[PDB]
């Protein structure tokens, strides 16, 4: 809370106004490196907390390995998706539709990039996943970083990395839900349309991609 | 004859060409030479050494190993990576071999020629296309019922004690940040192009270029 | 090695090696297998293998002694002669040194890396609410001056004594009877707004009295 | 009053200079676009020459050579100092924040042949000129006073404050900034 006064060549008094302290600290904190780091870390903490609540989530990579039980895989998927739903908006906390889910075991299903595949017919919404490649994706995570509860950074790495692709899938599901098969297919031909469609999305909260760049050499972008 | 040092370089080279090559500037022609010398010394691995030296634009009469010999070769491979948790398909190794063929066919000098490409050497004499992905299709998915659904651990859980979770957070604070991404996210989901192992439909920089124009919106619209 | 077709590989390796000679440069061409083959061959040829293991000094900062008997040095140079035609320009320590330099200039970590994405860091703020603009100047260090400056308009030099009535007087007709005072007020408002914002962005904070002094212009 | 008359007179002559040799921009403010190079310097240089010759009419032609850098980054940013100039080795080099200028010049503003003019946009000229005045202060300081006190004043602006050069007037009375007064409230 502040005020301001000004005067002129003439004796004709002055102009006055007030200005509000809050905004300035607000903005400096909005640029306060530590603040944003805390935000992202808090998000990850929330997710891992939900994992702990989820039947005390067991060791990740082997739990995904071994073809032991589809049940835990499906539960992981569902819970992560609901978590993303809630983060992007707690306003509509969940979604009813029950369904089974597909695991597939063969390269012959390979979809480049996309590991996870939404589908529907006859009102039965469904999604499908090729474990093997994802297992490979998780496995071997040197994470060199060269340059009491056993909570190592290592598996936390995978715990984060999953979230990225799951978010990527959440985009496609949202698109299909709003617009159905035609837009969904036309989009999953090419992700490039996403922003041009979602320009409306002044959502209250922000995506993970804070680091603001993911680029490599210009060469070979040939006409 | 520092067989030890030579091996030590070699293993790094193996990982660098195979998978999860988090390293940087691993390449060194002297080091790969030490690798070849180590191979020669490795009488037990002479099979692989001769296979590797064979890399030239001829390659008629490939090794044609019996499956037993291939299995012993994979045993060597795992014993020499000393990270045996998986046996990779031979085809990845042959692809690294094709990369080595590129290395041979290279009068390339002080110029900083980063390879800057995914090698196209996975082919099986087939052609592939993006709309043809729709023809790869989920007919198989239609041929499979999803395994199951059940209500157990049912419905909508929520978060635990903030204070306990801060207790846990304190273990996370020490760790570095964004290097985790630069390792895992970068490497892994770049190399996901491996999926083109299915008759190598070409990669397309274009949609990967989504990333900047899509993430920018956060800052662009506050 | 049985496999290595010793005679052929020897011939090729010799042709490569000649490029250290001033006359020969491998026609500015090579295939890295050509280089690879030579070390192998030398390992297979004991007369050379000694010299080769010694020439590990070529790339290695620490490989072993230079000092060998005169006879031993001849034991090397003669092998060199045998490898080469030895038509003239008799093998000598000068040739040895030239060879070593040539390898130094050949093996220089030529690249073979392929791909890896790149990130950046885009937050100014570090933990100091106290920061003076002064120490922020110490930060800036005029480091920007490392960056190339850009030519001015290059008009030469002028003072536009633009006396006018054709436009001027019609402009004067728009006397513009407005609260010049309150426009000044707005101007000052926005100007301190600019500086206040930029301070906040830097996390610097300052004595307002200094700004008061800055403004305090008029007297008499 | 006669004071208002002369004030608007000086305003009009500022419009006359704005009737610049080139004045080629379709814009009011090229700064709206990242692309320009020359017109920025044109405007700046011209305004500086104008100010100096107003301060005294005793200059023939304004020194010609100069060089410039655009600045558009928080790294470049210097709060309080949007514009900077030094005749290092007698050679003028200078720098100006495109975004920092624009983002606040464009700010929301109070509102209480046709050949017609609009107050706020005119006032943009005034405000920018004020920034130039602030710069010129330190410029003319260093022009006759050494690096030590120069650099000091760049923070202790008060240093030149409450010290005359010739007199408290020193022809400052003939400068428009003299006519203004301000205080931050409690």
């Amino acid at each position: 809370k502040v005020r301001t006064v000004t005067e002129i060549v003439n004796s004709d008094e002055k102009i006055q106004k007030t200005y509000e302290l809050a905004e300035f600290d607000l903005k400096n904190l909005s640029s306060l490196e530590s603040y944003e780091t805390l935000k992202i870390k808090l998000a990850l903490s929330k997710y891992m907390a939900m994992l702990s609540t989820l039947e005390m989530t067991q060791p990740l990579l082997e739990i995904f390995r071994n073809k032991a039980d589809t049940r835990q895989i499906a539960a992981v998927v569902f819970s992560t998706l609901a978590f993303i739903h809630n983060r992007f908006h707690p306003l509509v906390t969940n979604f009813t539709n029950k369904m089974e889910f597909v695991v597939t075991e063969t390269n012959d299903t390979s979809i480049p990039g996309e590991p996870i595949l939404f589908t529907e017919n006859e009102g039965v919404l469904l999604c499908s996943v090729d474990r093997p490649s994802i297992v490979k994706m998780l496995s071997r995570e040197f994470d060199t970083e060269a340059l009491d509860f056993s909570i190592t950074e290592v598996e936390a790495t995978q715990y984060l990395t999953l979230l990225l692709t799951v978010e990527h899938a959440y985009l496609h599901y949202y698109i299909f839900k709003n617009y159905g098969v035609f837009e969904y297919c036309k989009s999953l031909t090419d992700h490039s349309l996403f922003t041009n469609k979602l320009r409306s999305t002044m959502s209250t909260k922000t995506s993970n991609l804070l680091l603001s760049k993911f680029k490599f050499t210009i060469e070979d972008f040939d006409k | 004859i520092n067989m030890r040092r030579y091996r030590n370089a070699a293993r790094k080279l193996i990982h660098h060409y195979s998978l999860n090559s988090t390293s940087s500037t691993e390449y060194k022609i002297s080091d790969v030479v030490m690798t070849m010398i180590f191979l020669l010394r490795s009488e037990k691995y002479h099979s692989l050494f001769k296979l590797l030296e064979t890399t030239f634009d001829d390659y008629t009469c490939r090794p044609q190993m019996t499956q037993v010999q291939t299995d012993t070769l994979l045993d060597a491979v795992r014993s020499l990576l000393e990270m045996p948790s998986t046996t990779i398909d031979l085809t990845t190794v042959d692809i690294m071999r094709s990369s080595f063929a590129r290395c041979f066919n290279s009068p390339i000098m002080r110029y900083a020629k980063i390879v800057l490409l995914q090698n196209v050497a996975l082919q099986r004499d087939k052609r592939t296309t993006l709309e043809e992905l729709l023809i790869e299709r989920g007919e198989k998915i239609q041929m499979l019922q999803p395994q199951q659904y059940i209500n157990s651990g049912t419905e909508i859980p929520f978060c635990d004690d903030a204070e306990f979770l801060n207790r846990l957070l304190k273990h996370i604070d020490p760790y570095p940040l964004s290097r985790m991404y630069y390792n895992a996210a970068n490497t892994m989901f770049y190399t996901t192009m491996e999926n083109y192992a299915v008759s190598n439909c070409k990669f397309n920089i274009e949609d990967y270029n989504n990333i900047f124009k899509v993430m920018e919106n956060i800052r662009k619209h506050s």
